[PDB]
RNA sequence: CGGCCCCCUGGACGAAGACUGACGCUCAGGUGCGAAAGCGUGGGGAGCAAACAGGAUUAGAUACCCUGGUAGUCCACGCCGUAAACGAUGUCGACUUGGAGGUUGUGCCCUUGAGGCGUGGCUUCCGGAGCUAACGCGUUAAGUCGACCGCCUGGGGAGUAC
RNA sequence: GUAAAGCGCACGCAGGCGGUUUGUUAAGUCAGAUGUGAAAUCCCCGGGCUCAACCUGGGAACUGCAUCUGAUACUGGCAAG
């Protein structure tokens, strides 16, 4: 039921007395096609093991997101370290207008319709984190009604 | 259940000095006496009662309780308390990642159990002396570390702690896993990670004992229920 | 309610700062630490050497009560300054009692003049005296049976520096530190001074009205350099020391202990 | 392996080997997902047990909290909506719809026993309409019992039992201030009418004395 | 020097929400009062209370729902350096209608929705979410 | 900006009161002050010391080290207008958990003692939330905001040429 | 702050911004109307060339400007505090 996308894999080095020890980092993200989403960032000497780790970690530390039907509930900004992200709810049919790692996380999240730009850095890791942050902070109409002591129709 | 007079007698109301406090504890502080913080018993009591009730409820559903104190003044007492209600405890140094990294520690438990078996049930004696001394030493080490939690099986369903600042590693583990935390929190301590805080003197022995005894009684009650 | 506020001020009313109210019940003994609880934030790590009387064995079991001392709080965890100092207040009260009738009567046995004046000891403690006070007249207890028993009749006290000289015999007979710092001066006046803190080059014995002495590291013993003062004497103990040197200007009285 | 390293809280295993094997499991909230790990990639590990000892209908339920959530989870794999409760023998009265009852009940002697041990006690699969039918068969009876409680005039009793929730059967232990809101509450008399019901209970005990 | 009182208000509120302060006090002004009233109506705060004769002090009481604050965001829009005036058609929607935009109009200060209903625009004071 | 004294003189802070009644903040151009070195004229010249000379060292030593040593450093009056002129952090105002100090006021308190409880100004260190690329900053912000100005737009060429 | 980027420091004209209360005005602001904003082009609904491009009817738009009539919370002006 869960869908999982390996966003990126990158070779990283550690210099030692002999020479360079190489290793691999795997950035993955998983989601159930609904509110729930989680990213994982694994590391191992070989690629498949590292992606396996990324999947494991993602499967843990999952986070829920309040989706109005296929899209978002309102425009939302999210940042992390360099990657600053804007994403905006959009009409059915438009699809996921987003670039790169961001796209991936959106798809697994089960959002189908967004207009979305990544300002600043586009370092996959940071940008996916920023996306997750923007999705988490985003609140729903019912939530704001509750926050504020009102009915949904009062807020419209 | 536990009265205010008794707590006063114990020395709960006493709290750390005025240069060592935490401003998140400002609500729980009443005043400062001889440049020493006083804990507000009026606000402490009801919450302590609450915490007791929650612990009882946990017990009723057959919850596993872990008693943590590594202050080495009240290690004996926390062990005694754990045993009275036949629950589990960590009276010596908490192993970093005992709960988060359970699966590894579970092997540790198993090795300890095997060693215990060898010692007692086998009755095999006839072991090379140095080797026998080494095995004995290993047994002692593992008993000290994991004696209380050996029969635990899996992960506790609640975590009682005697000091938050001292056992912050355990607290953090519980939070990461989501285990309910029941902490005694002096003025210097940080109660943010704690779910059911308890403002009381972690240091004084009699106060610690009192805390323990009430907790044990309510666990026993929940078991009876 | 105000129950608690009234209690807080009540409990203020029923304790004081110094070691005055004998309140701490000895709730655990083990060698070499006694512990009490005088209604303080924590229990005191008491030495055994505050509580053995005059021949080297303990005297108080569980439940027993002595007050300790205060006005210093939490070096990182704990509570007190020790209780024998409390006993010093009782000794001071006994000494003051003399004033009422102009005669304090105890036993006082003064064999030899440490710093000019015979040393007189009251039950547990031993205090040092100025010369005249040991004897009412030139009688000179050196010809008396050693460590003889008479009493103490006060000849001289310094009234800020605990130097008290008393008259053993003859029952019938009946700023501030630094301007005139020439009393313990001349070359070699020995003193009874409690050490305060050993700074790994020193010991800091300093008793005589707000001064500072250093018996630092060189004498202390009859070994020079491998000594490490903490091993060789004590913490908080009244000892043999004498001046050997005074600055009145740069306030460095450099005592010694090899004597 | 998660279960082995204390990561998948597995309490009871109310399953019938040789047919269906549905079992719920809890977990410490830490992005673990218990059923997910038990299933795997497209039922990877699920297929293993499926063709393990023999073709079995193994099922996993995401345990929520306490026994109330265990009821619905024991009705899976199906569609539970509501359930009734009691004391020692609560008897989880499954409340579903006929259309979904076909799969929920599955087989007369199969899912009625497999889901019976699920909670450890026993379940009584019913219908949405059945619930209401029995629901009303309870309102009339704290009244449907020849009215052997308080009793005064009947014309006032009808207007009182109109607004009265759960008749008057032992209702004095409930809020004794909301019936005073009723149009007509001078001196404590209705608060006294409930006392009459209490006396009626004592009278019922006297009837027990008449029979014991 | 103090140049924008309203903005100072909003910053105070923001800081109180951040610091979990129960109530936030500051010197009173009519526009400030009206803004506070609007917020209360829109439920971002519990209650506001002006007190004093010579130099009265507005005191707002801040709102906290499940631990975290109610006023998720609060920005000035108009400011002394650069004023913003909006016509009724052009009026904004804060957080896609979930938040509000305080707007001063000829008929008083009101939320953006209220202004739209009335059929008039004006100076956009602040967004609140 | 550092020995004492005197004469003339600017600012700061506190204590209470009394008064004025928005007179405020910022500031392109403009004006002033602006280390050291440097320049001009006139004085002065102990010590030190660019330049210079010799002796060493060295492969060489137009240096480092040694012996000497003149401009200058000092004073008066002019000019110069730059420095890692740095907190590498524009000015003014408001708001946001704490601890340990220093310094300088001041209110009360039995100063019963060097103290006890406050309340102002300036100031050093540590550290929370928050912020930050991180380092770190952290009520003296690099946090949360407002007002005005200054400045940046790849490295070199070049802060150079005209 | 360290990546480029806080004038060495100040005073200060012009300029920018401006505590709080009442009154007034109505300049800014907002609302409505009138006049205009060529046609074509763009966009919406239609029609015609077999379709399309293309042609074409009606609308919308042309975010503006000018006026007149209102509104007066805010900003401004004026008057008193």
């Amino acid at each position: 039921e869960l869908q999982e996308k390996l966003i990126a894999v990158n070779r990283v080095s550690k210099t030692v007395k002999g020479g360079r020890i190489f290793s691999f980092t795997a950035l993955t993200v998983v989601g159930d096609g609904n509110g729930r989403v989680g990213f994982g960032y694994g590391k191992a000497r070989e690629v498949p093991a590292a992606i396996q780790k990324a999947m494991e970690k993602a499967r843990r530390n999952m986070i829920n997101v309040a989706l109005n039907n296929g899209t978002l509930q309102h425009p939302v900004k999210g940042v992390h370290t360099g990657s600053r992200v804007f994403m905006q709810p959009a009409s059915e049919g438009t699809g996921i207008i987003a670039g790169g790692a961001m796209r991936a996380v959106l798809e697994v999240a089960g959002v189908h319709n967004v207009l979305a730009k990544a300002y600043g850095s586009t370092n996959p890791i940071n940008v996916v984190r920023a996306t997750i942050d923007g999705l988490e902070n985003m609140n729903s109409p019912e939530m704001v009604a509750a926050k504020r002591g009102k009915s949904v129709e009062e807020i419209l | 259940t536990v009265s205010m007079r008794d707590m006063l007698k114990a020395g709960v109301h006493f709290g750390h000095q005025t240069r060592y406090w935490n401003p998140k504890m400002k609500p729980f502080i009443f005043g400062a006496r001889n440049k020493v913080h006083i804990i507000n018993l009026e606000k402490t009591v009801p919450m302590f009662n609450e915490a007791l009730a929650e612990l009882n409820k946990i017990a009723s559903r057959k919850g596993k309780i872990l008693f943590v104190g590594t202050k080495r003044a009240a290690s004996e007492a926390v062990k005694d308390a754990a045993l009275s209600c036949d629950q589990f405890f960590v009276n010596h140094r908490w192993l970093g990642g005992m709960l988060t990294n359970w699966k590894t520690v579970r092997q540790s438990i198993k090795r300890l159990k095997d060693l215990e078996t060898q010692s007692q049930d086998g009755t095999f004696d006839k072991l090379t002396k140095k080797e026998a001394l080494m095995r004995t030493r290993e047994l002692e080490k593992l008993e000290n570390s994991l004696g209380g939690i050996k029969d635990m099986g899996g992960l506790p369903d609640a975590l009682f702690v005697i000091d938050a600042d001292h056992e912050h590693i355990a607290i953090k583990e519980a939070n990461n896993l989501g285990i309910p935390v029941f902490a005694i929190v002096d003025t210097n301590s940080d109660p943010d990670g704690v779910d059911f805080v308890i403002p009381g003197n972690d240091d004084a022995i009699r106060a610690v004992t009192l805390y323990l005894g009430a907790v044990a009684a309510t666990v026993r009650e929940g078991r009876s229920q | 309610e105000s129950f608690a506020q009234l209690f807080e001020e009540s409990l203020k009313e029923i304790e004081t700062r110094p070691g005055s109210i004998v309140r701490g019940v000895v709730v655990a003994i083990d060698k070499d630490v006694v512990l009490v609880d005088a209604g303080l934030k924590s229990e005191s790590a008491i030495p055994a050497e505050q509580f053995k009387n005059a021949q080297g064995e303990l005297e108080i079991q569980v439940g027993d009560e002595v007050d300790v001392a205060l006005d210093a709080v939490e070096d990182g965890f704990g509570e007190t300054l020790l209780s024998r100092e409390k006993a010093k207040r009782h000794e001071a009260w006994i000494t003051l009692e003399k004033a009422y009738e102009d005669a304090e009567t105890v036993t006082g046995v003064i064999n030899g003049k440490v710093k000019g004046g015979f040393t007189v000891e009251l039950n547990g403690i031993r205090a040092f005296l100025p010369g005249s006070l040991v004897d009412v007249r030139p009688v000179r207890d050196t010809l008396h049976l050693e460590g003889k028993e008479l009493e103490f009749k006060v000849i001289k006290l310094d009234q800020k520096r605990n130097n008290v000289v008393v008259s053993r015999r003859a029952v019938i007979e009946s700023e501030d530190p630094w301007v005139a710092i020439a009393k313990r001066y001349p070359e070699g006046t020995k003193l009874t001074g409690r050490v305060t803190n050993l700074t790994d080059y020193g010991c800091f014995v300093e008793i005589e009205e707000g001064v500072e002495g250093l018996v630092h590291v060189s004498e202390m013993d009859w070994t020079n350099k491998n000594i490490h003062p903490s091993k060789v004497v004590n913490v908080g103990d009244v000892v043999e020391v004498m001046v050997l040197d005074i600055d009145e200007e740069r306030r460095r009285i450099s005592l010694g202990l090899k004597q | 392996p998660e279960i082995g390293e204390e990561v998948i809280e597995i309490k009871a295993a109310a399953r019938d080997p040789g047919s269906r094997a549905k079992i719920a499991v809890k977990t410490n909230d830490k992005r673990i997902d218990p059923v997910g790990a038990c299933v795997g990639m497209r039922g990877a590990r699920v297929q293993a047990v499926s063709t393990e000892l023999g073709g079995e209908r193994i099922d996993i339920v995401l345990w929520d909290d306490n026994p109330a959530q265990f009821v619905i989870n024991a009705m899976a794999p199906a569609d539970v909506a509501s359930i009734v409760v009691d004391e020692d023998k609560h008897t989880m009265d499954i409340a579903v719809e006929a259309g979904n009852l076909a799969q929920a009940i599955g087989r007369n002697g199969q899912n009625v026993r497999l889901a019976s041990q699920l909670s450890g006690w026993e379940l009584n699969v019913m219908t949405v309409d059945d619930l209401q039918a029995k629901h009303q068969a309870e309102a009339h009876a704290a009244i449907d019992t020849f009215t052997k409680y308080l009793d005064i005039d009947e014309d006032f009793a009808t207007v009182l039992v109109e607004e009265g929730f759960s008749t008057l059967e032992e209702l004095a232990y409930v809020p004794m201030k909301e019936l005073l809101e009723i149009e007509g509450l001078d001196e404590p008399t209705v608060e006294a009418l409930r006392e009459r019901a209490k006396n009626a209970l004592a009278t019922i005990a006297q009837a027990q004395e008449e029979s014991l | 020097s103090m140049q924008d009182p309203i903005a100072d208000m909003l910053t105070r509120i923001r800081n109180g929400q951040a610091a979990n302060k129960a109530a936030v006090t500051m010197p009173s002004s009519k526009l400030k009062v009206a803004i506070a009233n609007v917020l209360k109506e829109e439920g971002f705060i519990e209650d506001f209370k002006v007190e004093g004769d010579t130099k009265p002090e507005l005191e707002l009481t801040l709102k906290y729902f499940q631990g975290k604050a109610v006023v998720e965001s609060i920005q000035r829009v108009s400011r002394p350096g650069l004023r913003i005036y909006k016509r009724k058609d052009e009026l904004p929607k804060v957080m896609a209608g979930l938040g509000i935009a305080v707007v001063s109009t000829s008929k008083g200060v009101m939320t953006d929705r209220a202004a739209r209903q009335a059929g008039l625009g004006g100076e956009i004071i602040c967004y609140v979410a």
